[PDB]
């Protein structure tokens, strides 16, 4: 049995961390909702 | 119960002492997570029922009390924040600029940032404090690190 607990507001936040890169990738979606990798 | 606007987290007392299986997003009334964190069942709060109202497992989105009520977009150019909620850690911000998912139906953008299973459902929002998305759906590359879809309702 599920429940929820508030855990913040929703804002951006000035100088937070800067991190990850930005890849350009061939993805399928199928029936069941799952990305996979095309190649 | 709590209707009060913001990010949630997602929690069962079901297996180990209390686990938090994902998160979501209180807004106008109507709390917004993804499919494979809840599978459709009932939420609580306090002791207020939340009860689905619309779900896809193909676009792993859900909605309670109402319809979803998230529209903007990532405009295809600037960063973006993952306002992540990890199990047992405090709501972090974390700046990134996406990438992208082409798919035979089109690009999506992807943001490239690992966190726990039990993270998914976290907002991606832009400069505006926007929700353009859910965090938590997406593949695994040869490095074995992980890109979720900025997966948005449509
Ligand atoms: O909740 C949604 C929805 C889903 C995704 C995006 C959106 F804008 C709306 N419903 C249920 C009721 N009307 C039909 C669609």
């Amino acid at each position: 049995d599920m429940y929820i607990e508030r855990a913040g507001d929703i804002t951006w936040e000035k100088d937070a961390e800067v991190t990850g890169n930005s890849p350009r990738l061939d993805v399928a979606l199928d029936e069941s909702g799952d990305f996979s990798l095309v190649e | 119960g709590e209707t009060t606007d913001g990010v949630y987290r997602v929690m069962t007392r079901r297996l180990l002492g209390s686990t938090q299986v994902g998160v979501g997003v209180m807004q106008e009334g109507v709390f917004h997570t993804m499919w494979h964190v809840t599978k459709g069942a009932a939420l609580r709060s306090g002791e207020g029922r939340l009860d689905p109202y619309w779900g896809d497992v193909k676009q792993d989105l859900v909605s309670y009390c109402g319809p979803w009520k998230l529209d903007a977009a990532w405009d295809g150019l600037s960063e973006v924040q993952l306002l992540a909620v990890p199990p047992g850690e405090r709501a972090k911000n974390i700046q990134t600029l996406p990438g992208i998912f082409k798919t035979k139906d089109g690009d999506i953008g992807a943001v490239a940032l690992d966190y726990p299973a039990g993270t998914s459902g976290s907002p991606i929002l832009d400069k505006c404090g926007r929700v353009i998305g859910l965090y938590g759906n997406g593949v695994v590359i040869k490095n074995g690190s992980y890109v979720s879809a900025i997966t948005q309702g449509k």
